[PDB]
């Protein structure tokens, strides 16, 4: 993470696909380094169906660079987490900021 | 903004500090600047190079 | 040819009708095998790995 | 087999053996010159700083 | 005609760092010593430092564990970190277990006469699945300084053991040393200097044994210092080699069955000069060894180019 | 580039330094009278030099 | 654990006042660490008898005039501070001066005394004029683990004590076989001629060591 930086680098990280961005707000029920499982506040939460979403993370895998790319989870068991919030960082992504 | 923040932390405005070689152990005349700076490393890696 | 003949007959070895082809790793370069993958042609028999 | 041998020997056969330097627009006579090689480790080139 | 110095208080502060003092130091011997013990005390000092580790379903760092929180190459380098003391012993494994969705600390190991684990609370890994469960065989070699995982394969000689994975060795004790020489006036002589030479360790050692061996190396290295014998080595070599060199190589070589290969071990006949010379007479003789058993060593002697059953006026010399 | 700026520090002088006007023999031992803290890289001084 | 101790070592020596050591292979950081601490001890604190004071003949200040010599009175001090001296029993001696007439003083036209040995009797002290010119003086050299300048002296000449002149060591890299970077250390040494470059050292070695009798084990 830049100790010094501009601002930019939490939208960057979202916007770009790297990270992993909650879906619908709730609370994190299961924190695997493979993946991640949200039940739904009831408010989002569509009637039918109900229950969770789960986020399944990309595990060490190669770039087009031959670089390596990585998600993890940067939430911790039974955190809350509101809509749109960081639940995963990317590669060269931290706690939802940009860290090249 | 940056030396009140340089105050807070205790440190001086200078931004530059005295420093000692680590070799002879003795002082460098003049105060050098240290800090951090948010650094990449780019992939020209030598041994794709070579 | 004739003094290649002559050590395969010393040193006995039964010089092969098979090349040698097999995907080796690339001198100075050194790593972990994280996965193998096998792409087999619509009806050649998988073998045993695959 | 790198054997360790050897390099004892390369530093033979290198010794007295210039090599060339030559870097990228070759401009005047001087963007090729000729050095006495000394072994490194590292993969990197060194490059006296006055040329 | 001269002074020498000897350390007063040794006042620790925290298990991590502490603040030596040394009060006997003539002119500027503060510096001298000051210097060049930072030099040494950086570097030279030893550690034990968590080597390998093999972890239960796991195959190498790129990996998950199944009900982790952790990445496999993020769990070994927590345990780069793992500070720890054995004494008598110069390489233990340690033994991890634990289920059950909680934070696995370096507490949950399991005790050994030698192991102190200077810090408990120090985070491994987690777990979060009611079941999910983990074991572990961390292996501790003690050293000196930067030893990295790469250099490790040299030796290799079969770590087929791939389950084992190698972290890098950041064997030390030290993390920042900082001295500074205030004047201490010993109540009479001119002036004197102290020297309030301060540390910062990862608890393993313990700040006077340090600064000792610190000494003990210094004294070591200027010991040649004194005389200067302009000493040199005899070296030139032999350019003759008798026999074939592949005599001098090892019965493993000869890549045949299991049972043949302990039969040359327990027979005595490590290197390929001896079972060159003993002759089939010599080998019904031995230790369950047949028809099917001896059959075998004349294929892989056949094919090598070797024979069994021959002299040599001469075997083995000669360094 | 740091060549330069290294001789001209080095032979630049200031107004009062340590060092200031003493007398030497040559210039050995006007590293010894450096190297040891005594004077200023920069100080005027007479020297016996050849 | 078990430590690194050099092999190989060419101390190739010009003239016998200069030397060069060479010096392979040191464990990594360990040129540096040996060789800036032998410099420290080697140039500051390396025992040693110069010269402190002189009283003069012919006249009472620093800034004055002698007759039937070019030589200025800073200058002949310059010419003393590089006259080498080695006192036996003695721990300070007081030579004269008696020599005059056409031409230069060197340090065979100084009084032999009993525990005195110059290293320099070709040593030019001073130069005399024409006729006849007189000169005698007496000169009290002084002992001290050091450099002491005539500054220093508040209750006069600066004090050149330790027979080192020159010291520098350079640190380059030395190759063990299959070791990549271990330091080569070159020490290059000048003397006053009172000791020679080659003990210089191992006093000045033997010197840091017994500082260390506290701790080894």
């Amino acid at each position: 993470k830049p100790l010094v930086g501009t601002g930019m680098e939490r939208a960057v990280a979202v916007d770009s696909g790297v990270t992993a961005v909650a879906k619908r707000g709730g609370v994190v029920q299961y924190v695997d380094a493979s993946r991640i499982v949200i039940k739904v506040n009831e408010d989002e939460m569509y009637p039918g169906e109900a229950g969770i979403d789960i986020y399944n993370l990309t595990k060490y895998t190669r770039s087009n660079q031959n670089t390596c790319i990585n998600q993890m989870p940067c939430v911790s068991l039974g955190e809350p987490v509101e809509r749109g919030d960081v639940l995963a960082d990317g590669p060269s992504t931290d706690l939802g900021e940009l860290a090249l | 903004e940056i030396k009140e923040l340089l105050k807070l932390g205790d440190l001086p405005t200078s931004g530059q500090i005295r420093l000692y070689d680590g070799r002879t152990g003795e002082q460098f005349e003049r105060p050098v600047t240290v800090g951090y700076m948010y650094m990449l490393k780019l992939n020209h890696l030598v041994d794709d190079k070579m | 040819t004739p003094e290649e003949k002559l050590l395969r007959a010393i040193f006995g070895e039964k010089a092969s009708d098979v090349k040698d082809s097999s995907l080796r790793v690339p001198n100075g370069v050194s790593g972990t095998v994280i996965d193998v993958q096998v792409f087999t042609r619509d009806g050649v028999e998988k073998d045993k790995r695959a | 087999r790198e054997e360790a041998v050897v390099w004892d020997i390369l530093d033979e056969v290198i010794r007295e053996h210039p090599v060339l330097l030559n870097r990228a627009p070759t401009l005047h006579r001087l963007g090729i010159q000729a050095f006495e090689p000394v072994l490194i480790e590292g993969k990197a080139i060194q490059l006296h700083p006055l040329v | 005609e001269f002074l020498k110095p000897r350390l007063v208080d040794i006042e620790q502060v925290s298990s991590t760092h502490a603040k030596v003092t040394l009060e006997p130091l003539e002119r500027g011997f503060g510096h001298t010593l000051g210097n060049a013990l930072r030099r040494i005390l950086l570097s030279s000092m030893p550690g034990c430092a968590v080597t390998e580790v093999e972890i239960d379903g796991v195959l190498h760092e790129y990996s998950t564990k199944e009900g982790v929180q952790e990445d496999i190459l993020e769990i070994l380098l927590n345990l780069k970190g793992l500070a720890v003391r054995v004494q008598g012993k110069d390489e233990v494994i340690l033994t991890l277990n634990k289920s059950g969705i909680g934070p696995v600390t370096a507490a949950d190991i399991t005790h050994d006469g030698d192991v102190e684990i200077v810090k408990p609370q120090h985070v491994i890994c987690h777990l979060t699945d009611e079941n999910a469960s983990i074991s572990m065989r961390i292996k501790v070699q003690r050293g000196r300084g930067y030893v990295p995982a790469s250099t490790r394969i040299h030796s290799e000689e079969d770590e087929r053991p791939i389950g084992r994975l190698l972290v890098d060795a950041c064997y030390s004790p030290v993390e920042r040393i900082a001295y500074n020489v205030e004047a201490a006036r010993v109540e009479q002589r001119t002036d004197l200097d102290k020297l309030v030479i301060e540390m910062e360790t990862n608890g393993t050692i313990d700040p006077e044994e340090a600064i000792r061996r610190a000494a003990t190396i210094l004294a070591e290295q200027l010991e040649a210092f004194v005389d200067l014998r302009d000493v040199r080595q005899p070296e030139v070599k032999e350019e003759k080699p008798e026999f074939d060199p592949i005599l001098l190589r090892p019965v493993d070589d000869l890549e045949l069955t299991v049972r043949s290969a302990n039969c040359l071990k327990a027979e005595a006949i490590h290197y390929i000069g001896d079972l060159v010379q003993r002759t089939e007479v010599e080998l019904l003789k031995t230790p369950n060894l047949g028809k099917k058993s001896l059959t075998e060593i004349k294929d892989v002697l056949a094919s090598r180019g070797l024979s069994l059953g021959m002299r040599l006026e001469n075997w083995p010399p000669a360094s | 580039q740091d060549v330069v700026l290294g001789l001209y520090y080095m032979t630049r002088d200031c107004v009062n330094a340590k060092g200031e006007g003493m007398v030497l023999t040559g210039p050995k031992e006007a590293e010894r009278l450096y190297r040891s803290g005594l004077a200023s890289l920069h100080a005027r001084v007479k020297v016996r030099i050849t």
